[PDB]
RNA sequence: GGCGCGUUAACAAAGCGGUAUGUAGCGGAUUGCAAAUCCGUCUAGUCCGGUUCGACUCCGGAACGCGCCUCCA
RNA sequence: AAUGCUAAU
RNA sequence: UGAAACUCAAAGGAAUUGACGGGGGCCCGCACAAGCGGUGGAGCAUGUGGUUUAAUUCGAAGCAACGCGAAGAACCUUACCAGGCCUUGACAUGCUAGGGAACCCGGGUGAAAGCCUGGGGUGCCCCGCGAGGGGAGCCCUAGCACAGGUGCUGCAUGGCCGUCGUCAGCUCGUGCCGUGAGGUGUUGGGUUAAGUCCCGCAACGAGCGCAACCCCCGCCGUUAGUUGCCAGCGGUUCGGCCGGGCACUCUAACGGGACUGCCCGCGAAAGCGGGAGGAAGGAGGGGACGACGUCUGGUCAGCAUGGCCCUUACGGCCUGGGCGACACACGUGCUACAAUGCCCACUACAAAGCGAUGCCACCCGGCAACGGGGAGCUAAUCGCAAAAAGGUGGGCCCAGUUCGGAUUGGGGUCUGCAACCCGACCCCAUGAAGCCGGAAUCGCUAGUAAUCGCGGAUCAGCCAUGCCGCGGUGAAUACG
RNA sequence: AGCGCCGGCCAACUCCGUGCCAGCAGCCGCGGUAAUACGGAGGGCGCGAGCGUUACCCGGAUUCACUGGGCGUAAAGGGC
């Protein structure tokens, strides 16, 4: 055991809850159930339209959930035709009201869960890996980002013995508190077993 | 109960011989003889990798220890002059001794005493030693010929039974019995290989 | 036995006595928090991804 | 055959009519581990019969082992 | 002053 | 002077980067030394080896396994054992067919599961005052696709973790040197906790690490004053109880403050020594934070996952047992061996926490555990709650004791469907070893060690002497 | 219409079976439960009335160096 989460350690400092609401002991693990039930759901619903970011948010009996993807037009469809019925859906699996939201990421490039994600999906497609760690790590930083990193564990292309490959770019300062890091991680289920992919994204100190 | 033991300073045995008393011993261990391989990382293994290496183990019958006693109906006896020193004496004593085990041709000559009967009797007990020792001998090299038939060269090669710990598989190759019980098989438990032993050997003479 | 186990515990039992606690994400019986429900080692990934609402990492 | 001697525990080996030792073995310490080292602990008088309050010990027998003699012809 | 570490990355 | 048979697939030279040395130099760490308190001996608690058992489930193995996974094993947990039971299954989608179920109270046998069972009801869209038939929430029987597996492989893996090591390091771009591996930079001098900084230099710069950014403690200020507090004032049944006030303490948000900032000396400089002021002085004290990599390190039994294996059983249910065994061996602890003590009565002084199938004031009954009434508190309001060591007074008078509290007999309380295997606590009786511990071995540099009590997670109850925290009293020593 | 080969040298790759066994091998080496190296199959490469193997000679071998090598430390300066 080496490395801290980067981002648990600078929650309240740099970065913020996914999840923000009050509750008591009474309520706390009934809702907690709740989020993760619907944070589930969502997460193999929304796949194809590039998932990064899911907020719940809960007022009195009434519940927001902000998603964020790349195509918003992959969620809400044709007038809403989809967008609708995730909603509906939705409401049958919390038994309240909700207010799902669609946000568009300004720059797929700038989001590490969606660099992971994009090189987990090469990696399935039994692609070349370091080949794609370099392309992916070189996307990132012509994006205006001040450093990247892009991690693979497993059986790279098939290897009976596992190994790491990574790559870097610019500053990637894990230990310092005020650099702004997004961190991502993904899974490839390849034939063969899961490779474990991770992406640091650093843009800049606030 | 074991009769010799050689232990090692880690301890294992380099060499250990005991004795199974009962009716039936001997049949129900025959087929443990002969070379038995392990597959699997040592104590010894400071890297951590695997090694196979081997044991041997010789079965035998418990021998009897019938005593040694001269047939007198097969043995020969000589009395004439002896010679050397001794005035009229030795001219004219038929003091020297000669016996003759009549079956191998062996003879022994006693004459180290001026008496008949003295003589007679050392002959006989060197006869009876020489005899003996030859017993003996003819029986530690059949028993010496049964031991190398058994156990060979113990080489990794002609090995009678792979134990793999890192698979926990225990297979005879005699008959091709594979189990996965390895713990079990080492605490005792050898009774489905030596069924499956027994129904080959009885499975074998299926004649015509 | 580790499906059954966890259906069996999210059912009533015949006697109060028998009914115990289960990490709702993972099923373990072990170290399972009332307040959350989760047992120490959800509750830790978890609590790294932000997903726990005002829980934070503790140093004094 | 004559005469003399001996039989002790895991081995080698002593004194004693009333009470070993050395090296081993076993438990612990030390060592990454083994050895070496250190701290503790420990298994008996060939067998039978006597004398004696009391026998491994004194006496008689038996068995086995060892040593020397067995000459004048 | 202090001996040694078989044999399959 | 000088062969061969046979045998090996190399034997060799120089240089490079590491590693290592009972080589050297310069440094460092509770490494030693200087000290204080322990462990190794006793009893007991607990984990492990072994042995035993029907089973005593499984994993963890030097440091870095052994009060470890386990922040709660009577049943459950539970993965093991014995017996009795079930078969598309306790959980998930789909194709059919026969019923059409859907939801609810009763009957035999059984230890229970189970088996055989006896009485009613489906919305919705229909032709519709019709016998009725149709598609539909949903269920069962007989077939299937299948579910399920704590079954094996951490030597196929992800994720997470331990460790070297909070050690001071590990590298890169371009340039230059070398046939090349590679080197330089990063070596030398001074300095630092630090590859920290300064000087010099075929290098010039950069990145990951160090440091800083974040949290707690220590001083002060602003915003506020309830359930907090009570300096001054007036009442008072003598409690801030009231009026009243936010002075003070405190509470919780925002700020300031410390930065070699100033003076003397030393030195190219970085910096080192001294002093003033300041609550705080040279990183102020303590956390969070663990580089490239190493260890075929740990975990398929938390989860996920490749392959292999089982499929009226290696799946599932119940009852009972086992995980609590016991000639022994080891680790971590608790309680002592006493007078700087033990016992008894009265009397002070904390902090951080928890509380709605809850915390329980107070009163009554029992020696007591506790039981019966019964306020207040979803809690800066009410409760747990008594703090203990301490202070005062008395008793014991060197003893196996008014030391010590194991073991056992008996009477009880409570939790739980149920305390036999195998719970905790109260009372009476019993009153073991133990007189400070062999070779040896461990922790700790200041609010530390030692010593005293308090809270919390898990949790019906508890085998907690464990773990994570909190405060009270408060040392000795460091020459080197 | 057949024969050899398909790890590198060297042209031509996948599946199954086995599990330091059976076996392959000119050298280096393969095989110990996921083998492009063993055996079979599908496919491929090279030749083709032939295709391989063994034996022997020259070449590659500047490795007896005339063309065309060496002797400080690799084998090699004789004790003078
Ligand atoms: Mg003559
Ligand atoms: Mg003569
Ligand atoms: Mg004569
Ligand atoms: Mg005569
Ligand atoms: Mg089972
Ligand atoms: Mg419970
Ligand atoms: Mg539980
Ligand atoms: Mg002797
Ligand atoms: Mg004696
Ligand atoms: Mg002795
Ligand atoms: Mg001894
Ligand atoms: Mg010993
Ligand atoms: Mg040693
Ligand atoms: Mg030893
Ligand atoms: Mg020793
Ligand atoms: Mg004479
Ligand atoms: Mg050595
Ligand atoms: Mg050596
Ligand atoms: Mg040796
Ligand atoms: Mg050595
Ligand atoms: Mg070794
Ligand atoms: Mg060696
Ligand atoms: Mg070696
Ligand atoms: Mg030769
Ligand atoms: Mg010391
Ligand atoms: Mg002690
Ligand atoms: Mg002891
Ligand atoms: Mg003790
Ligand atoms: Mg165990
Ligand atoms: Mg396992
Ligand atoms: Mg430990
Ligand atoms: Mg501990
Ligand atoms: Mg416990
Ligand atoms: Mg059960
Ligand atoms: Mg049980
Ligand atoms: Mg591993
Ligand atoms: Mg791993
Ligand atoms: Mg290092
Ligand atoms: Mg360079
Ligand atoms: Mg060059
Ligand atoms: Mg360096
Ligand atoms: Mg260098
Ligand atoms: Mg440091
Ligand atoms: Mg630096
Ligand atoms: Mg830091
Ligand atoms: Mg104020
Ligand atoms: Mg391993
Ligand atoms: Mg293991
Ligand atoms: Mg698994
Ligand atoms: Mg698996
Ligand atoms: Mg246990
Ligand atoms: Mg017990
Ligand atoms: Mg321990
Ligand atoms: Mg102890
Ligand atoms: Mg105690
Ligand atoms: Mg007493
Ligand atoms: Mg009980
Ligand atoms: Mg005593
Ligand atoms: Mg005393
Ligand atoms: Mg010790
Ligand atoms: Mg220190
Ligand atoms: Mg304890
Ligand atoms: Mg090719
Ligand atoms: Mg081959
Ligand atoms: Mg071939
Ligand atoms: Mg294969
Ligand atoms: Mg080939
Ligand atoms: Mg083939
Ligand atoms: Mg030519
Ligand atoms: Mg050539
Ligand atoms: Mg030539
Ligand atoms: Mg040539
Ligand atoms: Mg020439
Ligand atoms: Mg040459
Ligand atoms: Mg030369
Ligand atoms: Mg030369
Ligand atoms: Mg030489
Ligand atoms: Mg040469
Ligand atoms: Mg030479
Ligand atoms: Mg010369
Ligand atoms: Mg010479
Ligand atoms: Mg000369
Ligand atoms: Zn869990």
């Amino acid at each position: 055991g080496n490395k801290i989460h980067p981002i648990g350690f600078r929650l309240g400092i740099t970065r913020d809850w996914e999840s923000r609401w009050y509750a008591g002991k009474k309520q706390y693990r009934h809702l907690l159930l709740e989020d993760q039930r619907i944070r589930g759901l969502l997460e193999k619903e929304l796949y194809s339209a590039g998932l990064a970011r899911v907020d719940i948010e809960r007022a009195a009996d009434n519940v927001a959930v902000t998603v964020h993807v790349a195509k918003p037009g992959v969620v809400i469809g044709r007038g809403g035709e989809r967008i609708r019925v995730l909603r509906e859906e939705l409401a049958k699996l919390t038994g309240k009201n909700v207010a799902l939201n669609v946000q568009e990421v300004q720059n797929p490039n700038l989001s590490a869960p969606l660099v992971a994600q994009r090189v987990a999906e090469q990696i399935e497609r039994r692609f070349a890996v370091r080949r794609a760690i370099k392309q992916a790590v070189q996307r990132v930083m012509e994006s205006g980002a001040k450093g990247a990193k892009v991690i693979v564990s497993g059986r790279i292309g098939g290897a009976e013995q596992a190994r790491t490959e990574w790559a870097a770019q610019g500053r990637v300062p894990l230990h310092t508190l005020r650099a702004n890091i997004d961190y991502g991680f993904a899974l490839a289920r390849t034939t063969y077993g899961v490779l474990g992919v991770k992406a640091y994204i650093f843009l800049g100190e606030v | 109960e074991v009769l010799d033991s050689h232990p090692t300073d880690l301890g294992g045995f380099s060499k250990v011989v005991f004795e199974v008393r009962g009716p039936g011993a001997y049949g129900t261990f025959k087929y443990e003889s002969g070379v038995h391989r392990v597959q699997r990382v040592p104590v010894t293994e400071t890297q951590g990798r695997i090694h196979t290496s081997t044991a041997t183990v010789a079965v035998l019958p418990k021998a009897e220890e019938e005593d040694f006693a001269l047939n007198m109906d097969e043995i020969r006896i000589d009395v004439m002059r002896a010679s050397g020193p001794g005035g009229q004496g030795v001219n004219t004593t038929d003091s020297a001794v000669r016996v003759v085990h009549l079956p191998t041709g062996i003879m022994v000559t006693c004459q180290d005493s001026r008496s008949q009967i003295k003589n007679r009797e050392k002959a006989l007990m060197i006869l009876r030693s020489r005899l003996l020792e030859m017993k003996r001998a003819e029986e530690a090299e059949r028993l010496r010929k049964t031991r190398l038939a058994q156990i060979g060269t113990g080489e990794r090669s002609e090995k009678i039974r792979t134990y793999n710990f890192p698979q926990s598989r225990v297979t005879d190759h005699r008959i091709g019995f594979t189990t996965h019980d390895l713990e079990g098989v080492l605490s005792g438990h050898l009774t489905p290989i030596l069924e499956a032993l027994k129904r080959a050997d009885q499975e074998r003479q299926l004649a015509a | 036995a580790r499906k059954a186990l966890i259906e069996k515990a999210k059912r009533t039992p015949k006697f109060k006595v028998r009914a115990y606690t289960r990490c709702v994400r993972c099923g373990r019986a072990r170290s399972v928090y009332r307040f959350f429900g989760l047992c120490r080692i959800c509750l830790r990934e978890l609590a790294h991804k932000g997903q726990l609402p005002g829980v934070r990492k503790a140093s004094w």
